[PDB]
């Protein structure tokens, strides 16, 4: 009901971002969804004077048939100024976390005033027939990061009897999600997430704990070929650069000669110690991964193929500290991109579970398909950074 | 009197930090002067200025060509950026036909458009005395001055927020705004059409603006942007190709620039050639020979460009079709169309800069051109038809280490036709020869070695010269293919090698590189495995290629 100042970063100006083309069908969608929002003084129209633009564009959420309007707030987020609570870091250790939409609240509290047009955005028209509807925000606009930081009172204020009443429960919030962690059963936390929605009217099953780190895993075989002790050779190599004490002199030691690679070979007893020996080391965890709130988080992701695929998150190179393996089946069977943008969309998710922030991705991916379709299949209130990497990597089959 | 519905005005600030323009005026002849005197007087009865105290330190030069007209260039520099007036022009092939379509002058209103009183002391401009024995003139705009950063912008939002109440309670008509003329289409009966642009007239005129009752000069076939827009039809302005006995370089500027241009509905144009002779010049006087490709490339485009070719207006209720055909060294041409032989829009797709590539990758990007093309101009993306069998495809999809993906698609048997080259085995080969391969060379003296040696004794070391590591290891792989036979197991060391390989190329910008695919061509079963040198890994011999 009173606006609190906001302004930008020294030295830097409003975001001026290019509105992408978008189909016919998401362009009448965000012109009912801005009209009815202007009707209820959401937003705005503005006028040439405002040279700032963010763009825009309409998703459809899970298990919805309406359309939902998604502004990319990146740019504006790197240039908004910095907003000042520690990450809840039992909330990764809780048995179950459901995610709840708290956006509609936003729009309770009005913007400030000479911010307001720093949120321009445009609906764009077919052909650039006429020049496109603008508007800007006159509330909290979703997407933003200052919307969080200044609902976080009023936020406080509606949380305060539920959180006095079961202290066991971690309520975390990003963006415009709100995380509710607890150890009840899946009923009970159905009915409890009934009842907190049901408090926060009158003003997505997630369960990290069958969540865990991945070994390093080596094969266990009667009989060994050529090209199996090869790849194991390979393998080893590979982990010693994260593990001191990896060692393969005795198994390097078998492929003496020029043998067939599908010649079985015999394991000296040297070699099937070392080979315990190396099991042992990859059994303990990496020595020194720490996690580091001003570095960055980035995500590498490899197709595995067969709607398999494999990630890791780290700060340092091989320095993990997630790696995970999502081969879920959810209507995407027959197309690449749609898996991709559903595994950058969980990936984005435990990361904000785990650490609070969003990682920064490398797509295994050209950048025009990506970029050409990639909003076809987003679902979440929040958009991460990505890069393209071009070569393929060696170490793809190692994950696998 | 009839009153006049004010139009209100936009708030315009300068650039942050920044003052007013104070520039110091020209000085201009007698006969000028009294021109620009008898100007600006008639200006100023009319309300376009206004004369002004000696108060206001800012000044904008002034000249007559008479025609007044003021150089705003400095506070062009000043003043704070605008919303962009047009992101983009439209295309034709996205016009949609209308059995009329009126032109109304609407250029009379652009000096009736205020301007932000609390800016117009900053267009102050002054007219200087005869033998300059007197102060000289002092005005400023109280609307927006031509050649102003802001004008066309606040002219267009300005006749939008007029137009809008008209063109929502009349959606059976078209209301289109470009530069100082409005566009009326419907497609209703004639009479009722004249009606409406006579309602439209009205509207304009309740707020004193004035469209000409003069017959507009403008009439089919319109002529606008390098277009010609027919009632029914649309091409380009017609394109000449010069017969030059020797071209320079601005010549073949020229003509990349008509073929370029005239590919947007001329199918099968091709400018590799012609814009390759350009490559690294940076001279415009310069005159380069014609290479015989070139000339045959040139030759084809006078061919097509024989006779006159149209394309449609786009029908939303017919779906949206684009057909692909590669034309080789990296070439490619697509036609949009809903109708066959009936064309909305062509075009061409030439491959990215890159040392190695195939052809489904460029057919992958093109595809995505002309989605988001397709997309901008009619807001859904075409059903496409492509030279690729969904065998192919698929093969391609399931097998690349990237996520690919085309929207809906169907084979055309159309020539050529986009395959895999070859295909690598998953697992080792049973039966057929490994070949252990590996390759060095000097990083001073540029002297290398490349060879193998094989699990049945066949060995072979070549001595090179002028050759660098990755060069001899893509030399050892290439001696493997050469000598093995149709099942071969290759083993390298090289990270480098298996890095171009794994990117599944059927063209490189290596010569070498293009041997070794030749060879993979006419193999059965390939297989190559990687394994870490200097491990120790015998058959893997470092040492007889370090000689
Ligand atoms: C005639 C015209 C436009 O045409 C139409 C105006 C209104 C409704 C539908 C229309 O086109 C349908 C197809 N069509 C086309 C021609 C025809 O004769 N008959 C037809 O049915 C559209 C334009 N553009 C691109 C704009 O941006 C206008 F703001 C023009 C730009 C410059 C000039 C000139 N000099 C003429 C333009």
């Amino acid at each position: 009901i009173e606006t609190v100042p906001v302004k930008l970063k020294p030295g830097m100006d409003g975001p001026k971002v290019k509105q992408w083309p978008l189909t016919e069908e998401k362009i009448k969608a965000l012109v009912e969804i801005c009209t009815e929002m202007e009707k209820e003084g959401k937003i705005s129209k503005i006028g040439p004077e405002n040279p700032y633009n963010t763009p825009v564009f309409a998703i459809k959420k899970k298990d919805s048939t309406k359309w939902r309007k998604l502004v990319d707030f990146r740019e504006l987020n790197k240039r908004t100024q910095d907003f000042w609570i520690p990450h809840p870091a039992g909330l990764k250790k809780k048995k179950s976390v459901t995610v709840l939409d708290v956006g509609d609240a936003y729009f309770s509290v009005p913007l400030d005033e000479d911010f307001r047009k720093y949120t321009a955005f445009t609906i764009p028209s077919i052909n650039n027939e006429t020049p496109g509807i603008r508007y800007q925000y006159n509330v909290l606009p979703q997407g933003w990061k200052g919307s969080p930081a200044i609902f976080q009172s009023s936020m406080t204020k509606i949380l305060e009897p539920f959180k006095k009443q079961n202290p066991d429960i971690v309520i975390y919030q990003y963006m415009d999600d709100l995380y509710v962690g607890s150890d009840l059963e899946i009923g009970q936390h159905r009915t409890k997430i009934e009842e907190l929605r049901q408090h926060l009217l009158r003003w997505y099953e997630l369960h990290p704990d069958k969540w865990t780190v991945q070994p390093i895993v080596l094969p266990e075989k009667d009989s060994w070929t050529v090209n199996d002790i090869q790849k194991l050779v390979g393998k080893l190599n590979w982990a010693s650069q994260i593990y001191p004490g990896i060692k393969v002199r005795q198994l390097s030691k078998l492929l003496r000669g020029t043998k067939a690679l599908t010649e079985v070979i015999p394991l000296t007893e040297e070699a099937e110690l070392e080979l315990a020996e190396n099991r042992e080391i990859l059994k303990e965890p990496v020595h020194g991964v720490y996690y580091d709130p001003s570095k960055d988080l980035i995500a590498e992701i490899q197709k595995q193929g067969q709607g398999q695929w494999t990630y890791q998150i780290y700060q340092e190179p091989f320095k993990n500290l997630k790696t995970g393996k999502y081969a879920r089946m959810r209507g995407a069977h027959t197309n690449d991109v749609k898996q991709l943008t559903e595994a950058v969309q969980k990936i984005t998710t435990e990361s904000i579970v785990i650490w609070g922030k969003t990682p920064k991705f490398k797509l295994p991916i050209q950048k025009e398909t990506w970029e050409t379709w990639w909003t076809e299949y987003w679902q979440a209130t929040w958009i991460p950074e990505w890069e393209f990497v071009n070569t393929p990597p060696l170490v793809k089959l190692w994950y696998q | 009197m009839v009153p006049i519905s004010p139009i209100e005005t936009v708030p315009v600030k300068l650039k942050p930090g920044m003052d007013g323009p104070k520039v110091k005026q020209w000085p201009l002849t007698e006969e000028k002067i009294k021109a620009l005197v008898e100007i600006c007087t008639e200006m100023e009865k009319e309300g376009k200025i206004s004369k002004i105290g000696p108060e206001n330190p800012y000044n904008t030069p002034v000249f007559a060509i008479w025609r007044k007209l003021v150089d705003f260039r400095e506070l062009n520099k000043r003043t704070q950026d605008f919303w962009e007036v047009q992101l983009g022009i439209p295309h034709p092939a996205g016009l949609k036909k209308k059995k009329s379509v009126t032109v109304l002058d609407v250029g009379d209103a652009y000096f009736s458009v205020p301007l932000d009183e609390d800016f117009r002391k900053y267009t102050a401009f002054t007219i200087p005395s005869i033998n300059n024995e007197t102060p000289g003139i002092r005005y400023q705009y109280n609307v927006l001055p031509q050649g102003w950063k802001g004008s066309p912008a606040i002219f267009q939002s300005s006749m939008t927020k007029i137009l809008e109440p008209f063109a929502a309670q009349n959606p059976d008509i078209v209301i289109y705004q470009y530069m100082d003329d409005l566009y009326v289409g419907s497609d209703l009966e004639i009479g009722q059409h004249r009606t409406k642009i006579e309602e439209l007239r009205q509207h304009l005129l309740r707020w004193g603006l004035t469209t000409p009752d003069k017959k507009h000069q403008k009439e089919p076939p319109f002529l606008w942007m390098g277009y010609e827009l027919h009632p029914d039809k649309w091409t380009v302005q017609p394109i000449v190709l010069p017969e030059k006995d020797s071209w320079t370089v601005n010549d073949i500027q020229k003509l990349v620039g008509k073929l370029n241009w005239a590919s947007q509905i001329y199918p099968g144009i091709k400018v590799r050639q012609l814009s390759k002779l350009l490559r690294g010049t940076k001279a415009l006087t310069e005159v380069i020979p014609l290479t015989e490709e070139a000339e045959l490339e040139l030759a084809e485009n006078r061919e097509i460009l024989k006779e006159p070719v149209h394309g449609v207006y786009y029908d939303p209720s017919k779906d949206l079709i684009a057909e692909i055909q590669k034309q080789g060294q990296g070439q490619w041409t697509y036609q949009i169309y809903q109708e066959p032989f009936k064309n909305l829009k062509t075009g061409k797709y030439a491959r990215m800069r890159g040392a190695h590539t195939n052809d489904v990758k460029q057919l992958t990007e093109a595809v995505q051109k002309i989605t988001t093309e397709s997309i901008v101009i009619w807001g859904k993306t075409p059903k496409f038809k492509l030279p690729i069998q969904k065998e192919t495809w698929e093969t391609w999809w399931t097998e690349y280490w990237q996520a690919t993906w085309i929207p809906e698609w169907e084979f055309v048997n159309t020539p050529p036709l986009v395959k895999l080259w070859y295909q690598l085995e998953k697992e080792p080969i049973v039966g057929a020869e490994t070949f252990y391969v590996d390759g060095a060379a000097n990083r001073e003296t540029k002297l290398g070695k490349a060879g193998y040696v094989t699990n049945k004794g066949r060995q072979k070391v070549v001595p090179l010269t002028n050759t660098t590591n990755q060069k001899t290891e893509l030399q050892a792989i290439y001696l493997a293919l050469q000598d093995s036979g149709l099942e071969v197991n290759i083993v390298t060391d090289s990270q480098y090698a298996l890095g171009i390989i794994q990117a599944q190329p059927d063209k490189s910008e290596s010569e070498l590189v293009n041997q070794i695919i030749e060879q993979l061509i006419k193999k059965e079963k390939v297989y190559l495995a990687w394994v870490p040198a200097h491990k120790g890994i015998g058959g893997n011999e470092q040492v007889d290629k370090l000689v």
